[PDB]
């Protein structure tokens, strides 16, 4: 079964069902086991596409499209539920840090050669 | 892993038919086959294959697995499958 | 001390007075007594070894100097003379100008690590000695590219200075 | 004696030509090496003026 | 796997947010997606290692879950719990490689859980190694767990952070407390399942040596530096109880739940199989398409 | 500066008049002599460059190139010792003048003060190596080979002249002291961006630039050995080294009208970097993943950012060595199975193990590990480019995928995994293809530990 | 090999644990018990949580300033 | 060749109770489960015309598929496991032993003399194996990748060189 | 948390939003705001080098805590004493911004009930 | 009942589940025998060339370079510029481009738009 | 002063004294395996040396050893950030790598490459230790590729296994998306 012929440039060569190197028998005698070759037989166009290290095209316990609908269905819970916590954090019903010397502005960085209004507290 | 020798290895497998209380412990031979020698077929087999394999650790090609079938062709290949020559 | 405090100001060296109430023996202080005598001693004779006879013959190096040029302003144009002079004057002092943001960079380096925490306040005149290093050093060279030029430098330096003067005069109202 | 040699040439050596390096070759060219000042607490004295760093005041006398 | 994959050099990235902590924690919403991608982690890392048909694979997802934790500290902005988290990390974790190693060497290159049992009277310094190991991480009084797992979930617990990113930490240190129980049961609870050629053993010294000079960390670990290291904590003595102790509440759940299912493997009945154990056992089907769809589809348009 | 152009001058009648069975070893014992005397070439000033006489002159952007052509010159001839043995003793001495005559115009041109001079000098090296491509060469399709090779670059070349005439009736003098001191504003009128056009296509043809690319993988693929190396190594580069010295008078229409090129080659490098990935032929990889690199440089120059002339340069000399081990190692593999299948010849190492140590520090070299000059060079055209946007990162952080995506890849199917039982043509390892492998890589970590004479002259 | 294999097994029994390895797991075992529930009662206040958690509720608007509802 | 229902239910079985084992993982369980798949088996080993021989044997492979262990048990030497393919990076071929050193070649003298032995008999022995082969193979080459043997006298079996020279499976 | 269930699955107005608050002035209803002050003062926590998150109004027991650790080297295992009574100022701070939370919750209790009885009237 | 699996480009349906091997029928086992044969002659004529103590070269394999030729060399001389051919070039050549044209050009002049009348940080970026 | 910063110094030296004696071939095969075993080990006690001196006196230096080139404004240095992080890493760090490759030499017991395991395991650790020690950021990346490309190496210790190339391919993919943002 040659490959479609319409501006593709294959012309002879045949198409080759989506079997990669780690689909094939890896008990068969293999001249070259390494992608599970042998000796003359056809060779598949996109055969460094499909190949042991590279992509596999093998069977699933269970189907892709399931796969699809749990890894879709999955990802997706968080963010939006993540999303709605972004709104509604956890915390501690415990006050701000109130800090002597104005919060730390004389040495938290802030300049205090201009007015450092010194925001005091008292023990409530 | 010790210097595995084909003597220790089929003792082992000759233990497994004798385990076999299907195989009777008079019934156990060399050359016990199977479906003929003994009557337990094909089916009454590969999971005597199994069986061995789960207490060989290898797992024998399945085209010889259920092909191999009397002991001492089984014991064969163990022999080549660690290939020692003892 | 081969460098000087006028251009490498560094905190002055205040160390506490430990009072060692407890009894355990400090192995601290035990690990440096046996390393100064260990260590330091044998590798400080070969020091003293190294000096004398690096006494035996000094020889001395000079400061190269080079007396300033007329600048590209004097400079006449498309003159090939005298544009040699200020261009290599320039230039110069674009690698002047690289060193002494670094030596505020080191400056600045030095200032954080040995003040610790207390740098954000200990730093902050030598954050703000920085900018305007950094913002004069852009006025200086910014935007010239890789294939910068004295007379490209006084470009940008003339574009900034009519815009200033014509702000000025507007900033007079 | 093994640990003997392990030390003098792949140990003692080595401590010998880096203390040979850092603080008679890198501490002579400035800042190369930087040391963060000790947290000087109050009560201790300064090994040169001896100054005893303001004795702490009072507590609020919190116990348990 | 145990040197490189356990806790030494997977901490270095983490460990470089707590190095940037001067300008990491200084925009507020920067911290959030913090607590976002270490929540997740935690949820599916400790998730693929509920099931999990090995000795390796539960290690590292219950490193990548507590990596998924340091992250979160600074996150609530706590640089030292992060790091004295690593610290930890890499006492216990670097064990739970080495007896299973010692598993894959004294049971000859056996890695899977379904392949060996009676490992506790037959295998005894790495079944104590192995106890130890999982209950210094399972957060517990007196060591890794507690200077470490203790005061990180109570740490989280009190500090303002988003009510899942607290929520992930609860449910993954449960399951942290799930899964090491899980292959402890497989390990030692049940009869032998190894070939019948017996050669399992670890009277080499130089092993048994290796195991004990990291025992005094596994058990010991903050202790030998807790009030030696200078308190960078801001403390908060006082707080309700609950969640202080949620850490050892979670911890129970965990175990039983493990052992029901343990006696489920004990008790005689074929177990269906269902979506969640295979969820887990092939990290929810992620490398099943990331690892096939995207390279894929962009390298056959390189061709 | 005739302390380096002379001798090798002269160095034609030395191998033409050497004995039958020198030659070789005559041709490399004085290659290395005359690597040293370029080695003196290091000594430059700050930035007014060294100006031997009225026409010849170099600066800190010429010397790494001359030292690199000079003392690749040798390697080339231990190359070349295999494959071509067996041939009469003429065309050896005829080989050699090649490679002699090829250098030599190559370390005039870097060095000429004359812009016409550089420019007779430039395209004067596809004589040279048209016959070397062409004669030398082994597969069937090196006749086409040759014809690309030449028309490519001879396409953009006569623009080139005719712009360089121009500028001369227009300004007096195309020197580059003197164009670089009356460098005036070129203007954005459409007689202006067309003398952009023509004095830079020249240069963006052998650069390569995307779709102007074909040429390197139909040439340095059916190249000769030696020639192979010699293309990517130095000869790319000629482009480069006239791009810096041009610019100068192109302002300000290049920051105008360089996003079309900007834009092919950002596209392109990870287009031929993907492209890369998905070859059959290794060969074909490091001309490819050399047009990546290559494809770099011209971002570079486009904005012309200091820092960008930082990294021009250091990728320049790094791309330039580190094509040539590759080129050098998949020659090993070749002749020793005649075919640039890296399917056909899989996990060297269970073979030829020294093959493998320095198959892969010449990958990771590839990659871009810092302290290598390879990264630092690589990683201020990264700079710079965030600096002119910073979105830039993003599709060259793709090319940052798809390298070591492909530049490992080559490792475990070449070098690392399994061998097939079938070829026992596979041999020890003769001492000259590790040697010539220790000259080309080790040279990369030594002054990696030294950057700042082959950073450039923006020092 | 054969000048060796000083933990010399055989099939099917028990893999000749030696007492030190047996020893040795309850030693360490011992020390772990021994010095985590040494803690367990020498500063258990350290993880009983050590101080006490008031309830809000338990408190007075006189201390605490609010005025009821009468101003 | 083509399948056949024996030999294709004994692949059944293979897999069925790996899946079992590794499910229930417990000997004595997967054991009671194990033996009654057997009567299970057999329950129906007398069926009628050849279709609905396929077509239980159609439902019989779904079934297993969606009872196949999702994470089933592959001993690591074998192919799927750990071990699988471990030891290839060892793997080295046996014509290294002719380019060894001179030098080195007198270091082990008694091994390179024994591979002089060894290749000789397969240089003596190579063209008698492959002349009887050729004109004991059918016509249209070999009907399948089977290999005569040395039937004859003073022969060896044919293309036995590689087969008999493989690489030992610990080559450590 | 019952200050969580009681914002978000109840009223928010009687209960400190975490950011928000405080929403009322300290002397609303509790006068004399006297300033408290503690011991050891921005140059002595600057000596101190003490962190800038920790410099807090328990900074006195701190710095005392770690003079004392600076000479309890070698054993480490010592000033638990002055370790805990700077947590009693952790503790006193502590509770005193629980004291805040719930002050200015009271204060967000009796807001609803004032406007209600001040507004509902007429 | 149960979950079904479904065939994909890499999670290809098994052999095990496709009722369609497992159509036993004399057409397909007639077949067989030739492929058989043929790797039978594969095999012979790779065991002897290989086993043979004078092969002392590289035994190439003609599917081998039958797919070098095609993969690299066949495409051209094979080419027929199609609309569709037309149309992929376009949205795989000049189409990515544009798109980066679009979003280069657009963030460049929004830079320069920043800098003109000072709204831009240059703080620290002295190293231009 | 004196002491602390040459201490640690030392320990990055004397540990990298093992690998340029497997260079030079100076190790006599099983011998290196326990050489390095040692050296680790005392690069463990000396380590505690500089500890020693963080649990006392707390102070913490940054060392600026050499000086690469200065671009412009921008002069790089071999820049260590040695502190609190830096110097109690080092000991927790290298005693776990002690420990663990006494586990391996007993389990890598039969491989013949035990010592160009255990030199691979060697620099490994150099290319941790810089990191934390790091002080630019350059530095810092160097250790972050040095690490990942040697786990690629370290993890394709058996090239007869594919998965282990395969699976060194997403190790370094997913370690290159994160240097992106490096
Ligand atoms: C001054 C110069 C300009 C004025 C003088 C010339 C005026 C006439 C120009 C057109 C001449 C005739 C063109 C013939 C032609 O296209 O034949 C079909 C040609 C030749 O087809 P072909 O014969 O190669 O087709 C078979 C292909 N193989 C061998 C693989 C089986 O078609 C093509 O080349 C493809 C379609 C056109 C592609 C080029 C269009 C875009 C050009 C981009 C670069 C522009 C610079
Ligand atoms: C406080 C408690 C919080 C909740 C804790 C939940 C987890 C509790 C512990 C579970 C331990 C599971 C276990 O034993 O795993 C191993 C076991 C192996 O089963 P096996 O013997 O192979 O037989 C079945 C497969 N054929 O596996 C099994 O038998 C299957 C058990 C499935 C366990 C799944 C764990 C998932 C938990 C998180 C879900 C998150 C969802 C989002
Ligand atoms: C986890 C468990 C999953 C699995 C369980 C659970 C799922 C599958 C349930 C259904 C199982 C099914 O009934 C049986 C199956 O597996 S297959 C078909 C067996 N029936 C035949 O093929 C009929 C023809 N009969 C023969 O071919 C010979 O009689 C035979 C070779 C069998 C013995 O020959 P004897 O040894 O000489
Ligand atoms: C016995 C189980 C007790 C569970 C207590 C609640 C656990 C969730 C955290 C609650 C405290 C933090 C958030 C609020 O406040």
């Amino acid at each position: 079964e040659p490959y479609p012929d319409d501006g593709m440039g294959y012309g002879d060569y045949p198409k080759l069902p989506d079997r990669s190197q780690q689909e094939r028998d890896p008990w068969y005698d293999w001249d070259h086991p390494d992608l599970r070759l042998n000796w003359g037989e056809p060779i598949h166009w996109d055969l460094d596409m499909y190949i042991r290290n590279r992509v596999d095209t093998s069977p699933t316990p269970v189907s892709w499209n399931t796969m699809c609908k749990h890894l879709s269905g999955f990802v997706a819970f968080m963010l939006f539920m993540f999303w709605v916590g972004e709104i509604y954090p956890s915390y501690q019903p415990v006050g701000p840090k109130q800090y002597p010397y104005n919060d730390l502005y004389l040495e938290r960085g802030g300049d205090p050669t201009k007015e450092p209004e010194p925001v005091v507290h008292y023990e409530i | 892993a010790p210097p595995l020798t084909l003597e220790a290895i089929k003792d082992r497998v000759l233990y497994v038919l004798k385990l076999y209380d299907k195989i009777d412990p008079e019934k156990l031979s060399v050359n016990s086959h199977f479906m003929k020698d003994l009557g337990l077929d094909s089916l009454d087999q590969v999971e005597i294959i199994m069986a061995m394999e789960d207490e060989f650790g290898f797992e024998i090609p399945d085209i010889d697995a259920e092909k191999l079938m009397c002991p001492q062709e089984i014991v064969d290949y163990i022999a080549d499958k660690k290939d020692v020559y003892e | 001390d081969s460098w000087d405090k006028d251009v490498y100001p560094e905190p002055p060296r205040r160390t506490p007075a430990p009072a060692p109430q407890t009894s355990l023996p400090n192995p601290v202080t035990y690990l440096t007594k046996i390393f100064d005598l260990l260590v330091d001693r044998p590798v400080t004779l070969a020091r003293e070894f190294i000096e004398q006879q690096h006494a035996k013959n000094r020889y001395y190096y000079y400061h190269r100097e080079f007396r300033r040029v007329p600048d590209i302003t004097e400079c006449e144009e498309k003159d090939i003379l005298c544009m040699f002079e200020a261009e290599m004057q320039w230039r110069r002092d674009y690698k002047v100008d690289q060193e002494i943001v670094n030596i505020i960079q080191e400056r600045l380096k030095a200032c954080q690590q040995r003040e610790g925490e207390s740098y954000r306040q200990n730093c902050a005149k030598e954050l703000e000695q920085f900018t305007q290093v950094s913002k004069a050093f852009q006025d200086r060279y910014s935007d010239l590219g890789a294939h910068y030029s004295a007379r490209k430098c006084l470009a940008k330096q003339k574009q900034r200075m009519l815009a200033e003067r014509k702000a000025a005069k507007e900033a007079a109202a | 004696y093994r640990h003997s040699i392990f030390a003098v040439t792949h140990v003692l050596i080595p401590v010998w030509i880096i203390h040979y390096y850092l603080k008679y070759h890198v501490t002579a060219k400035p800042y190369t090496v930087v040391e963060r000042k000790p947290r000087i607490f109050p009560g201790d004295t300064i090994l040169e003026t001896g100054e005893v760093i303001p004795l702490m005041k009072e507590f609020p006398d919190q116990h348990h | 796997s145990a040197l490189l994959h356990s806790s030494t050099m997977v901490v270095a990235g983490v460990f470089l947010l707590i190095r940037f902590y001067p300008l990491m924690e200084t925009n507020k919403l920067v911290q959030t997606m913090t607590l976002c991608l270490g929540a997740i982690t935690t949820l599916f890392t400790a998730l693929c290692a509920i099931t999990q048909n090995d000795i390796k694979k539960i290690v590292a997802f219950s490193t990548s879950s507590q990596l998924g934790l340091m992250m979160v500290t600074i996150g609530i902005n706590q640089p030292h719990l992060a790091f004295l988290h690593i610290c930890m990390h890499a006492f216990f974790k670097a064990m739970l490689f080495m007896c299973s190693g010692s598993i894959i060497h004294s049971l000859n290159d056996e890695q899977d859980i379904r392949k060996m049992g009676g490992l506790y009277k037959a295998m005894p310094f790495t079944t104590t190694a192995l106890i130890i190991g999982s209950l210094a991480l399972t957060g517990m009084p007196y060591l890794t767990g507690f200077y470490s797992k203790d005061l990180i979930i109570e740490a989280v617990n009190m500090s303002y952070t988003n009510a899942w990113a607290l929520l992930m930490t609860l449910i993954a240190t449960s399951l942290t407390a799930a899964y090491s129980t899980r292959i402890i049961f497989f390990a030692f609870l049940g009869k032998p399942r190894f070939p019948p050629l017996v050669l399992i053993n670890e009277n080499n010294p130089l092993l048994i040596n290796s195991i004990k000079r990291l025992l005094i960390g596994s058990i010991f670990a903050g202790f030998i530096i807790s009030n030696n290291i200078p308190p960078m904590t801001v403390p908060n003595t006082t707080m309700p109880l609950y969640m202080k102790m949620t850490a050892l509440i979670v911890t129970i759940m965990g175990f039983m739940l493990a052992l029901e299912l343990n006696n489920t493997t004990y008790y005689l009945k074929f177990k269906y199989p269902s979506q969640t154990y295979k969820f887990s056992n092939m990290l929810g089907y992620y490398p099943s398409i990331m690892h096939r769809l995207p390279t894929y589809h962009n390298l056959s348009m390189s061709q | 500066m005739l302390k380096i152009i002379i001798p090798t001058t002269m160095l034609l009648p030395m191998t033409w008049m050497s004995k039958h069975n020198m030659i070789w070893i005559n041709a490399t014992v004085h290659s290395l002599l005359i690597s040293l005397i370029s080695l003196s070439l290091l000594n430059q000033l700050g930035e007014n460059s060294l100006n031997f006489s009225l026409t010849f002159f170099s600066d800190s952007l010429s010397a790494p190139l001359l030292v690199l052509t000079t003392w690749l010159l040798p390697l080339m001839l231990m190359a070349s010792q295999s494959h071509l043995s067996k041939e009469t003793t003429t065309r050896k001495k005829l080989y050699i003048t090649m490679l002699i005559l090829l250098q030599l115009f190559l370390i005039m041109t870097f060095t000429a003060t004359e812009l016409i001079l550089f420019y007779i000098l430039f395209e004067a090296t596809l004589v040279p190596t048209l016959i070397i491509i062409t004669r030398w060469g082994n597969q069937t399709e090196r006749l086409n080979a040759g014809l690309y090779f030449l028309f490519y670059t001879l396409a953009g070349s006569l623009p080139l002249l005719v712009a360089l005439v121009y500028i001369q009736n227009t300004t007096g003098s195309l020197n580059f002291l003197i164009i670089h001191y009356w460098s005036h504003p070129l203007s954005n009128s459409w007689s202006n961006i067309f003398m952009w056009l023509a004095c830079i296509m020249a240069f963006m043809v052998k650069m390569p630039l995307y779709g102007l690319h074909l040429w390197l993988p139909k040439a340095h693929v059916e190249a000769p050995i030696a020639g192979s190396m010699v293309l990517a190594a130095v000869l790319l580069k000629l482009g480069g080294y006239g791009m810096m010295r041009i610019t100068t008078i192109l302002n300000p229409l290049t920051n105008y009208m360089a996003y079309p090129f900007l834009m092919l080659s950002m596209w392109g490098m990870i287009m031929t970097s993907s492209i890369c990935l998905r070859q059959t032929d290794l060969k074909s990889l490091i001309a490819y993943s050399s047009v990546s690199h290559m494809a770099l440089v011209i971002v570079a120059i486009m904005i012309q950012t200091p820092w960008s002339f930082m990294g021009a340069t250091a990728l320049m000399i790094a791309h330039g060595l580190t094509s040539s081990m590759l080129f050098c190692l998949a020659n090993t593999n070749y002749e020793r199975v005649h075919s640039r299948t890296m399917i056909l010849a899989r996990g060297l190492q269970t073979l030829l193990p020294l093959m493998a140590t320095w198959w892969l520090m010449a990958s990771l070299t590839n990659l871009a590990l810092p302290p290598s000059i390879n990264l630092i060079g690589e990683l201020f055209i990264i700079t710079a480019s965030f600096s002119w946007s910073n979105i830039t990162i993003i599709l060259m952080g793709m090319n940052m995928m798809i390298t070591a995506l492909y530049s490992l890849y080559m490792l475990i199917t070449t070098q690392r995994g399994k061998y097939t039982h079938h070829i026992n043509n596979i041999k020890a390892s003769f001492t000259r293809e590790n040697a010539l492998m220790a000259l080309h890589i080790l040279p990369l970590l030594l002054l990696t530990l030294n950057p700042k004479m082959i950073l450039g002259p923006l020092y | 090999a054969g000048g060796g294999v000083h933990i010399e097994p055989r099939y099917r029994q028990f893999p000749q644990l030696t007492r030190s390895q047996l020893i040795q797991a309850e030693f360490f075992s011992a020390t772990m018990w021994f010095w985590i529930l040494w803690r367990f009662w020498h500063d258990s206040d350290a993880v009983l949580g050590h101080f006490p958690y008031p309830d809000p509720s338990q408190w007075t608007d006189e201390e605490l300033g609010i005025l009821p509802d009468d101003e | 060749a083509y399948l056949t229902h024996q030999q294709k239910v004994l692949r059944l079985y293979k897999r069925a109770l790996r899946h079992l084992e590794s499910w229930c993982v417990h000997r004595d369980k997967y054991r009671y489960f194990a033996c009654l798949m057997r009567a299970r088996f057999d329950e129906h080993k007398n069926e009628k015309d050849m279709v609905k021989a396929t077509q239980l044997l159609r439902q019989a492979e779904e079934e297993f598929w969606y009872g196949q262990h999702p994470q089933p048990y592959i001993f690591p030497e074998s192919p799927g496991g750990t071990s699988y393919e471990r030891y290839e990076c060892y793997k080295v071929p046996e014509w290294c032993l002719d380019d060894w050193h001179p030098s080195e070649k007198a270091m082990y003298p008694d091994y390179f003399a024994k591979r002089e032995q060894w290749k000789r008999l397969r240089r003596e022995s190579w063209e008698r194996e492959v002349k009887q082969l050729q004109e004991e193979t059918p016509p249209g080459g070999p009907r399948t990748e089977a290999l005569p043997p040395a039937r004859k006298e003073g022969d060896l079996p044919p293309l036995w060189w590689h087969i008999v020279t493989r690489p030992r499976e610990r080559p450590m | 948390g019952a200050h969580l269930a009681r914002r978000y699955l109840g009223d928010a107005s009687k209960e400190p939003d975490p950011l928000r608050m405080p929403t009322f002035p300290p002397d609303y209803g509790f006068p004399e705001r006297k300033e408290r002050e503690m011991v050891a003062t921005q140059q002595e926590m600057n000596d101190a080098q003490l962190m800038l998150q920790q410099r807090d109004y328990c900074a006195h027991y701190l710095i005392q805590l770690l003079k004392c650790k600076r000479d309890s080297f070698p054993n480490f295992l010592a000033c638990k004493h002055e370790q805990h009574d700077w947590d009693y100022c952790e503790h006193l701070d502590y509770v005193k911004r629980m004291k805040e939370f719930e002050r200015e919750r009271r204060l967000l209790q009796r807001k609803k009930r004032r406007e209600q009885r001040e507004a509902e009237m007429a | 009942s149960f979950p079904k699996y479904k065939p994909s480009r890499l999670a290809t349906l098994p052999a095990t589940l496709d009722p369609a091997e497992y159509d036993i029928s004399p057409e397909t086992r007639k077949a067989q025998a030739e492929r058989l044969a043929i790797r039978s002659r594969l095999k012979r004529e790779y065991l002897l060339q290989y086993n043979d103590p004078n092969r002392l070269g590289v035994i190439e394999d003609p599917a081998l370079i039958r797919w070098t030729y095609a993969r690299s060399a066949n495409i051209y001389p094979n080419f027929r510029p199609t609309p569709k051919t037309s149309l992929l070039g376009a949205l795989f050549g000049i189409g990515p481009l544009f798109f980066w044209y679009y979003v280069f050009k657009t963030d460049r002049d929004k830079k320069e738009k920043l800098i003109q009348e000072g709204k831009l940080d240059q703080t620290f970026n002295i190293s231009y | 002063m004196n002491p602390f910063a040459s201490l640690t110094l030392t320990t990055l030296i004397i540990l990298t004294i093992p690998i340029m004696m497997s260079n030079s071939n100076i190790y006599k095969t099983n011998l290196y395996p326990n050489y390095v075993k040692t050296t680790v080990s005392y690069a463990f006690t000396l380590s505690l040396v500089p500890l020693l001196m963080f649990m006392h006196t707390g102070q913490e230096m940054i060392i600026s050893n050499w000086h690469w080139m200065t671009l412009q404004t921008v002069e790089l240095s071999l820049s260590f950030k040695m502190d609190y992080f830096s110097v109690m890493f080092i000991p927790v760090a290298l005693f776990v790598t002690w420990s663990i490759m006494e586990f391996s030499m007993w389990y890598m017991h039969s491989d013949p490459f035990i010592n160009r395991f255990f030199k691979y395991l060697v620099l490994f650790l150099i290319t941790m230790m810089i990191l934390v020690t790091a002080n630019n950021l350059f530095q810092l990346f160097i250790g972050w590729e040095g690490v990942g490309i040697m786990s690629f190496l370290l993890i394709g210790w058996w090239h007869g296994r594919t998965d282990a190339n395969t699976a060194a391919l997403q190790a370094i993919l997913y370690n290159r998306i994160g240097d992106i943002g490096f």
